[PDB]
């Protein structure tokens, strides 16, 4: 998993 | 002569092609996915994703002749689909769009391959590809 798109 | 008729035969998949990821990058679902991801919102697509694609890299590559069959076409938008889910975490409803939307896409690319592509034309196609691959 990434940090994600939006944060 | 054959190299002939071979061409004829790809210059139409590569066509139909053509038609497919026209359809998939007007889809408003699948905008995201249109575009090879950012490096300013995401700063750490590279180090999680080793091998990025996107619709318009697929557009590209009909266009170099690398699709010679449909199932490699149907490769890369699966390697659309497992990047997305290989990136983004499912619990936030943010993340969780986009996860639905690249399962979507997938989904869709195949049953229009699956519907519209003469069963034949395929074996065709292979053919075709295991020939240049070699002589």
């Amino acid at each position: 998993c990434g940090r994600g798109k939006g944060g | 002569p054959l190299e002939d008729q071979e061409e004829n035969t790809l210059r139409e998949l590569r066509l139909f092609l053509r038609d497919v990821t026209k359809r998939l990058a007007t889809d408003k679902r699948f905008n995201i996915f249109s575009k090879p991801v950012d490096i300013e919102e995401v700063s750490d697509y590279l180090e999680v994703i080793k091998e990025p694609m996107d619709l318009s890299t697929v557009i590209t590559k009909i266009d170099k002749h690398n699709y010679l069959t449909a199932k490699d076409f149907l490769k890369d938008i699966d390697l659309i689909c497992s990047n997305a889910l290989e990136y983004n975490p499912d619990k936030d409803p943010g993340d969780k769009i986009i996860r639905h939307r690249a399962c979507t896409l997938k989904d869709t690319a195949h049953a229009i391959i699956a519907a519209e592509l003469d069963p034949e034309f395929n074996k065709l196609c292979e053919e075709i590809k295991e020939a240049r691959i070699k002589r």
